[PDB]
């Protein structure tokens, strides 16, 4: 019954692939709630005019 | 009702609030705090941090 979200952000100079490097992820947010989620989407933004 | 300032005892308006506590298995969040007293250094004591 705890949704945990861990996050990290790094500067990148290589073009495409995941860098061959190591950088741990810091804990960010905890939520003491309970839901049975099993499917997740991912949103997007666009320009409309 | 016809509430008036001249209404006698048992007839005047009375505001009532009822608090009901529910104990769902979801993690508890509404709790009363405990009085943190103070800290003391250089004395063999016991602590509840
Ligand atoms: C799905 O959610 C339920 C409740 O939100 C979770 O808990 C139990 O689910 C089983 C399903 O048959 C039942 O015993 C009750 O509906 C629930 N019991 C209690 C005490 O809550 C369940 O664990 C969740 N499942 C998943 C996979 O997330
Ligand atoms: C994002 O990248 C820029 C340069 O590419 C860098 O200066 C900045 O610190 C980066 N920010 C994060 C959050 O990684």
């Amino acid at each position: 019954g705890y949704f945990k979200i861990y996050s990290k952000h790094t500067p990148i100079n290589l073009v495409r692939d995941l860098p061959q490097g190591f950088s741990a992820l810091e804990p960010l947010v905890d939520l003491p709630i309970g839901i049975n989620i099993t499917r997740f989407q991912t949103l997007l933004a666009l320009h409309r005019s | 009702y016809g509430f008036q300032p001249t209404y006698g005892v048992g007839y005047q308006p009375y505001r009532v609030v009822v608090l009901s506590f529910e104990l769902l298995h979801a993690p508890a969040t509404v709790c009363g705090p405990k009085k943190s007293t103070n800290l003391v250094k250089n004395k063999c004591v016991n602590f509840n941090f």
